[PDB]
């Protein structure tokens, strides 16, 4: 099971699953979001990267282990919404 | 002013403005009509967090056609082939206290392209400012119902699957039109859209359309399934 | 809503709308300087009273130049050479209240061309209406004088017989203009009168003129005898 | 009324107009671009008085830039390749009170080249007028300072040599813009200067620009040595 946990516009913890097929990708938000955290195999996983979308903050947060704090992010880190985003998980 | 220049790279860095500007001028030597991915995001920090936000990666077509609705229209010169003027406050320019600063940042810009971004100061200051907000659909769905209260600009993606929009006025009258009824409707207020250098005149693009929404309080779309309908709703309100 | 669609018969059936339409909508492959004998006729049918013509037989060239002059101006498309909006109330749509019915023909069209009509609604009723008239002037009469008082347009057809044309105001003053003078007095209202698919620009028709009669109470004509004169004028009342 | 027409010649006589007329009509052969070194000087004329002078020897392509700024612009036919409606007063006709006549003078005109003069008159008389003011700044220094109190438009000739235009408004505030950004805010007024007998529209002058000042106390040209940059202002005025 393969999941992520994101924020959406009105700053609310959602979890939404991942697509395998071809590769892991995501789309159909519907909504202003700020991916959080990748889930792969009911596990946390680092060193994450998008092969297409170019975002340092959404990374930074995604690699850090530790809890973090919602306060200190602006709205403008959001990414618009309907966005396709790909993920190139090591392994 | 001359904020910046921006060529070869595929994105412009984090452009930084600290004097109050109230407009800015986007000149490229692309056409109007060959812009299709480039976007623009522009934000004021206002200090520890709690920034304010004016438009969050919104297109660069949508941006110049929501900003130069009614007697202008996007100019054209021999050395640039597309200049347009956009507003970002309602009469004077934004207002900046102590560390204020505005952002502005390009983003999926061409490679072999040349863009120029310059400021223009007023000797006011105000601190009525300009919305951008974005809306969209499923593209799963056959119809779908927006509310577009307090915005007075619209500009909705153009595609041969929409077939009817349905208006909701403050009164509680529904009006259903067509898209030629909506284009015509459209073109009435403002007959030309762009001038060309040679000297042709562009009265509409082909895949956009500004609708002027003055007491209405909603949208509904009537569409198939198969494309994604976007509206770009700009408004005005005090921060 | 869409009306009728007219291709390869020489008179369009009797078309009944019950709707309160705003407006119509007139599309056509044929360009706006093209048209030579296509014909309108409008009337509402009314149940308590009496009926109220608006249109009797009027061309399509001067019914078409009659609505668009200020700010608007007829437009054109890929598939649609010629598309023109034109009011028929004021602010609102026509009132209809249990049965009564707006009634349109059209006749003297072109059996290889194509014509279509469309209907704008408003969430607003009025009972302000357009009404158009036609004047004559016979071709053995050397001058004339007409009253157009109430009158705010007038749509006149430009010949070599006609030397002078002169304004009677509310004040006495009576001034005389040339075709020269007016046709430049008239183009500093609506400098363009039209766009072509291929963005070239038309500022004026080569055989109809259109004068804005403003605090005018009355017109003398003064032209050489040979040729007759239409004049085919606009007027807004309260029925 | 016609006043006169000049061919032939490189001077027009000093023509005398009694009737009390509003405006004038400027139509000649050549566009508006093509205009080099005609000059117009109107003055009113008083048998027992002092002259009152309006334009003194002032540019033609200044003249008609001034007066053709806003909704309108300068048009074309078949027969005339430019013409231009020019205001006198402000809303009517210059009013004669005892002997006092209209004398207009045409100088430095082409040999091969056709010039029309036109009157229109109004029904109304006022004694508002029009004053045209010319200034200069040499070649041989860098910077200047001209003061533009009571004006509402200029016309300043364009070079590659200008580096700053400095407005000191009402209020204090001093302002710097760029040639670029001046003329990009001077067409989004009027976005359109011409329409050519073709269709093509030109939206500028390469050699002129128009500054409309409101509320500007003060203007400051920086520039280099190399050529003169000339200034032609208008003003409304009783007299």
């Amino acid at each position: 099971m393969n999941f992520i946990q994101y924020i959406d516009d009105s700053y609310a913890v959602k979890v939404k699953e991942i697509n395998s097929s071809e590769g892991f990708y995501i789309n159909g938000i519907q909504t202003p979001f700020f991916i959080l955290s990748v889930f792969i195999g009911n596990k946390r996983v680092t060193g994450v990267e998008f092969n297409n979308y170019d975002s340092l903050p959404m990374l930074s947060v995604i690699n850090d282990l530790g809890n973090i704090d919602l306060n200190v992010i602006p709205q403008n880190y959001f990414a618009t919404a309907f966005t396709e985003i790909y993920f190139n998980i090591p392994f | 002013m001359k904020i910046a220049t921006i060529t070869g790279v595929t994105k412009s860095p984090e452009l930084q403005v600290t004097k109050a500007i109230g407009a800015l001028i986007l000149s490229s030597d692309v056409a109007l009509s060959a812009l299709t991915t480039e976007k623009i995001s522009i934000y004021i920090e206002r200090g520890n967090g709690s920034n304010v936000i004016l438009a969050n990666k919104v297109l660069l077509k949508d941006f110049i056609l929501a900003s130069t609705y009614g007697t202008e229209n996007t100019q054209s010169d021999a050395d640039n082939a597309m200049i347009a003027l956009c507003e970002l406050a309602d009469e004077g320019s934004i207002y900046l206290a102590d560390k204020e600063s505005i952002k502005i940042t390009l983003e999926d810009l061409i490679s072999d392209k040349r863009y120029d971004l310059h400021g223009i100061e007023e000797p006011q200051q105000t601190n009525n400012l300009f919305f951008f907000e974005q809306k969209s659909v499923a593209s799963e769905e056959f119809n779908k119902k927006i509310d577009v209260q307090g915005f007075d600009l619209a500009i909705m993606t153009v595609d041969d699957s929409v077939s009817d929009l349905s208006y909701q006025y403050s009164n509680g009258q529904v009006v259903k039109y067509l898209p030629f009824e909506l284009q015509t409707l459209s073109r009435d207020i403002d007959p030309i859209q762009a001038v060309l250098s040679d000297g042709k005149v562009v009265q509409g693009l082909t895949d956009r359309l500004t609708l002027p929404l003055v007491a209405v309080v909603g949208i509904e779309i009537n569409k198939s399934q198969g494309s994604i309908i976007n509206f770009v709703v700009r408004c005005l309100k005090t921060v």
